[PDB]
């Protein structure tokens, strides 16, 4: 049912639908080409039939309102949005090298310099989000996208929220995050520190090759989250092992802020490669 | 698991195990969760004997993974010259495009694998592809 050409009535730009990139929740993604400029973007296409109300509709609206306000080297670029009677069309920066998920599925545990290399970028993007009062709330391998230079771009603002006042405690989410922070499990509410928790889980996953808490049953998983039960294998280096611990603490206020995270020994010392070879998507450097 | 076993045997570079799995009827065109085939995994890993074995038993020379890498892309980027030749002899598309529109020659040039560039050119790689 999707149109072969996408016409934006506001901007006057039109886009030819191309290569299917993948589905995700309510949306399919295609490469789209500007018919005039020949520029290529990710066209995210959501049918209104699925925007049939509450958490899904305004998860579309909130997500658009948040994402469009953002502009950073490590955040997926927002190029615009429009709709016809059937679909909502979102025009995004095309990241041609998939995400950290595909990398993880192939590589499992990375070498530490690779992890450092990705994690610095993830932290810098997230720092920019926090400074603009946005909590992402669903950081995970699958929405940490890679461009052709293997630069990380944070996308998927469907669960994101804007801190509207200082000391605000968020109580609700528009869905279920991938890494549930322990404070989300509790009744006490949450703030910026949830993104630091999820970066902890990601850091663990990149270095260890498997997630910190996830077991085969959800009850046991959530219980371990609540109890801070996890184990960092001994082959993990002390500085990295210690930074994972700082992030993966039950008390949100015990964790480093995003800037303290960025300034960790892990990032200011240790090796960061100038270039990762494209081979790193498949075999260790 | 016959597809899975083969994928792992081809990755590990275990030559005898591969022959036995193929003789057992293992799918030479098995795919893993990011679209890698035994041929991909043998190519990227430099397992020359296995590449030839797979191709002789009709493995899809131009199968593309989640990135759009063919086994030729993966051999070219990792510098495995003998495999690049083999794949070419079995009709691998020299100008196959991944999802960035890169041919194996682009990828090899970027990794500094110049002898590969040279062979790919001899086999008719188009620089302006």
């Amino acid at each position: 049912e999707i149109p072969e050409v996408l016409v934006d009535p506001r901007s006057r730009r039109r886009y030819v639908r191309g290569r299917f990139l993948g589905k995700g929740g309510f949306a399919k993604c295609f490469e789209i080409s500007d018919a005039d400029t020949k520029e290529v973007f990710a066209g995210k296409i959501v049918p209104k039939s699925l925007l049939l109300k509450p958490h899904q509709r305004e998860k579309m609206s909130m997500e658009i309102s948040i994402h469009r306000s953002l502009a950073h080297q490590h955040v997926v670029g927002f190029h615009g949005f429009f709709e016809d009677n059937d679909f909502v069309f979102v025009v995004l920066e095309l990241c041609r090298r998939r995400s950290l998920l595909e990398l993880h599925k192939r590589r499992k545990a990375l070498t530490e310099p690779e992890a450092r290399y990705y994690l610095r970028q993830i932290v810098l993007g997230c720092q920019y989000l926090h400074r603009n009062r946005v909590i992402h709330r669903d950081l995970k391998l699958g929405n940490l996208f890679l461009n052709e230079d293997l630069e990380v771009k944070i996308g998927d603002f469907g669960l994101a929220t804007k801190v509207e006042y200082d000391g605000e405690r968020k109580k609700t989410l528009c869905g279920t995050p991938n890494y549930i922070a322990p404070e989300v499990l509790s009744k006490k509410g949450h703030s910026f520190e949830v993104d630091v928790w999820s970066i902890g889980c990601i850091m663990y996953t990149l270095l260890v090759g498997k997630p910190p808490f996830e077991t085969s049953c959800l009850k046991e998983t959530y219980l371990r989250i609540k109890k801070n039960e996890y184990s960092i294998p001994k082959h993990i280096n002390p500085v990295a092992a210690s930074l994972i611990q700082k992030m993966l603490q039950t008390d949100p206020t015990a964790r480093p802020t995003i800037n303290e995270l960025l300034n960790d020994e892990f990032f200011t010392s240790g090796y960061i490669p100038a270039r990762l070879p494209i081979t790193c998507l498949t075999i260790p450097p | 698991d016959l597809g899975k076993k083969l994928l792992e045997a081809a990755r590990a570079g275990q030559d005898d195990e591969v022959r036995i799995l193929i003789a057992n009827g293992a799918d030479v065109n098995a795919v893993d969760n990011t679209g890698l085939t035994p041929l991909h995994l043998a190519a990227v890993s430099g397992h020359l004997e296995i590449v030839e074995v797979l191709l002789k038993h009709g493995a899809d020379v131009d199968a593309a993974d989640v990135y759009g890498f063919t086994p030729l892309h993966l051999a070219a980027m990792t510098g495995h010259l003998e495999i690049v030749e083999v794949l070419l002899k079995y009709g691998a598309d020299v100008n196959a495009f991944d999802m960035t529109g890169s041919t194996p020659l682009h990828l090899a040039a970027d990794e500094g694998h110049l002898e590969i560039v040279e062979v790919l050119l001899k086999y008719g790689a188009d620089v302006n592809a």
